[PDB]
């Protein structure tokens, strides 16, 4: 069987339509995540569970759209917002089915994420939950 | 020449021991551990710091990359100039990832807890409040 | 053996106490969800797992509860909650046990859910772990 | 693969850097998950993947960290924070490697949690993707 | 000798319904269904109630637990005297997971909806509102 | 008939433009790509507008169902009445997730950033700020 799981926390603070680069890489199996661009390439195809976890950054902007994007397409969004500037997270599941090449990523739409070096506040996980 | 504390609450240290190296360039860092949770107090004593062949930078940052700090020091727009404070007591609140002393008397900073500051978190900070002038105080309230 | 797998946005706004019936169906693998009434009724029994991700409609109503309720009973609740009236999410996450006919579902008890056309703010993810 | 897969929710209300003990047992497949102690000790080595879901309780306290911790250090941090002391999810999900003895479990860091009784507001789930 | 009654938006119990033991020594327990959603508002007459050889004790709590009790009894610093009240009517709010009223002529409560109340919740809550005195009420408004 | 206009930014049509059929039962729509992140804003020129054999229906909702188009219409208490518009110019705001102008002289649109408008956006915006009366509009400022 093929097995795909990645974790990253967010070490690096990020801002504006940017795509997120986790390099708090806690686990890569297989290697399929690039902590340096921030995407997971698939290479097997399958349908594929992808949870991310991006914390607002607090004291700044008080809206921040983290994206789920899938290749070109926005394959869920998410919004943190709180009118006090507070920690709030932007967080979304999603359950898609992905052939070789497809670059799966979160991208910020509009707000300032959150730095956590290495507290890993802001997450992205994912793993294959069946192969083609 | 790079030496980082990472782990403590509370801290003072001399200007010898914090570049301890001939090498009049170094730099001295202080990771936060947790910016949601705790805010960095720094607090600059000039009663025996002397500049005369010694340039002090304080800045911060949220990681690490020459780069970075080289376009920091390029704006230097925000940096603080110890040398140059004209009172004798500098405080400074650095509520960011990092922060970063370089070289180019002695000084203590203080890891408060931002929301439930600890007994000696806020003692710390309550003898600091004694600066004289506009000063930065948290939630914790000492007499 | 068995590939069960789901996922699927908001179309259309919610309010009340009726089911969130998520008619933006990305991933439906074995057509065990159904957008037209919103319950994933289960075939093969086994150990699943459900993810929800519900946003509270932004401006109107500070509070909102999604619950994930397994055929008439909740086996989970989330509560979004902004006094600003500000977009937060009534997410959980469950591992559920489940028999043949069981239906899973998010349903709102109380508040208004957001409804986000092809954005997928909000959603309803869910595969099978395990079988029996 | 070996089944592993739990799922609990808070009955109690917890506060201050004590370990969650989710008691609102409803998965714990294996019995790997011991609602005594909160902590999901792991066996059989492999990766896994945890999700918490902490509500924080309105009216007192104003954050609350719920930090996902892997034996004696924290492989995941979540803040829930809300200036007006509303309810708010210190939530995030780990893909985790763990080896025998390895105890996976979630303690606040700060804040209180929400005792949601049966209800099920604040939940701890995991299961085992890869036997290793 | 423990009794809960746990699904109900309004009940109306008499001191011998609550307490249908001869033993003097019992818990009346009230689940609150969820208090993300709903507070639970009682209400005492003392009409006819006596405590000539019965103690009253008006509390909440979250969990199950003796010790708990035991521990809130010795503090005695908020516990209710059902017994000891000045007006004939009393009325206590309890926005906690538990409510247990212990003996050691009759009371009604509410299970309100916090946010959104319900027409009949309401209406009972209205009613309550003729105290007389300070009193706690709802958002929700009724002459 | 029906024709969406789905992604653009800004949008100038003409009321031949938008409604190119015979047929005088018409739809124009205007999907809102993201309610969270923008606000629809209309504006109406009665310029050369004439409502002579015409009925002008502005309206807004939230899902395509012909069922909730005809309950709207039949409360017929908050739809636009464009020809019924006693000023020249007709402003007006919609966040909400669908826009359509149903027919049974030209009008412009912007689907406005609504919390970080763009310098496109907001200049057309402050050109629309020349109505003469009340209008209502964003946090961004321009003179
Ligand atoms: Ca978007
Ligand atoms: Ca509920
Ligand atoms: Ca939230
Ligand atoms: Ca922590
Ligand atoms: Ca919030
Ligand atoms: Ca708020
Ligand atoms: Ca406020």
């Amino acid at each position: 069987v093929p097995k795909i799981a990645f974790y990253a926390g967010l070490k690096r603070q990020h801002e504006g339509y940017e795509v997120l680069k986790f390099d708090d890489v806690v686990t890569n199996l297989g290697n399929h995540y690039d902590p340096t661009t921030g995407k997971f390439t698939c290479s097997i195809p399958g349908i594929y569970f992808f949870t991310y976890h991006v914390l607002m950054r607090g004291g700044d902007g008080t809206s921040m759209w983290a994206d789920l994007c899938k290749n070109n397409q926005v394959r869920a969004s998410a919004i943190a917002q709180d009118a006090d500037q507070n920690y709030d997270y932007a967080s979304n599941s999603v359950v898609l089915h992905l052939e070789p090449g497809d670059e799966v990523y979160i991208k910020l739409d509009g707000g300032k994420a959150h730095g956590g070096n290495n507290n890993k506040y802001s997450t992205f996980s994912g793993f294959i939950i069946y192969a083609d | 020449c790079s030496t980082l504390v990472k782990g403590v609450i509370y801290g003072s240290y001399s200007v010898s021991e914090m570049f301890p190296k001939n090498f009049t360039n170094c730099t001295w860092t202080l990771e936060n551990p947790d910016p949601t949770k705790y805010s960095i107090y720094l607090k600059f004593s000039k009663k025996d710091l002397s500049c005369s062949n010694f340039s002090l930078l304080a800045y911060q940052f949220d990681h690490f990359s020459h780069e970075k700090i080289k376009d920091l020091l390029r704006k230097n727009h925000s940096i603080m100039q110890l040398c140059s404070s004209k009172n004798a007591f500098v405080f400074l609140q650095y509520d960011k990832n990092f922060i970063q002393i370089r070289r180019v008397s002695f000084f203590e900073f203080l890891v408060l807890n931002k929301v439930s500051p600890s007994q000696f978190g806020c003692h710390v900070l309550c003898t600091w409040l004694e600066s004289c002038c506009g000063i930065m105080y948290t939630k914790c309230t000492c007499p």
